[PDB]
């Protein structure tokens, strides 16, 4: 029996111990508390309100518009004419 | 079968020593 | 800088260290493989009285 997981491009905050080893880590896009810890760059948060990021609505599609009619052009009478010159 | 990986999967991203430093 | 016999211990895979803002505070020599610490030599201002 073995377990298989996957890796994605996330961001982590690591707490290095005095001896140099890693003793605790915090994911940065797991919970709003995680974003608060990332922005504060600390593992503990006190009471209050903190701005962590910004919310932007992204565009959905694109539209292009132009004059209603198209001025039509004599190619129909230049190509399909009765007679041409020599 | 499925299982929840609680907090595993953390390593040393670089070969630089650090001590008592909070690094992102 | 001025080199000194470092007291902190390195895991067998690092090469140097830093504390804040890429300030290299330690290094290991490539030949003796001994962990040394780096600190700048003294500097300061001058005043006339
Ligand atoms: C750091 O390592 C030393 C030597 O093994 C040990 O005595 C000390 O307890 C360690 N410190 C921590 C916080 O683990
Ligand atoms: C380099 O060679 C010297 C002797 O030639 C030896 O004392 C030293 O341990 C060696 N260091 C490495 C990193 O190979």
């Amino acid at each position: 029996a073995y377990y298989v997981g996957y890796l994605q491009p996330r961001t982590f905050l690591l707490k290095y111990n005095e001896n140099g080893t890693i003793t605790d880590a915090v994911d940065c896009a797991l919970d709003p508390l995680s974003e608060t810890k990332c922005t504060l760059k600390s593992f503990t948060v006190e009471k209050g309100i903190y701005q962590t990021s910004n919310f932007r609505v992204q565009p959905t599609e694109s539209i292009v518009r132009f004059p209603n009619i198209t001025n039509l052009c004599p190619f129909g009478e230049v190509f399909n004419a009765t007679r041409f010159a020599s | 079968a499925y299982t929840n990986s609680f907090t595993r999967g953390v390593y040393y991203p670089d070969k630089v020593f650090r001590s008592s430093v909070l690094h992102s | 800088g001025v080199l000194t016999e470092s007291n902190k211990k390195f895991l067998p895979f690092q090469q140097f260290g830093r504390d804040i803002a890429d300030t290299t505070d330690a290094v290991r020599d490539p030949q003796t493989l001994e962990i040394l610490d780096i600190t700048p030599c003294s500097f300061g201002g001058v005043s006339v009285i």
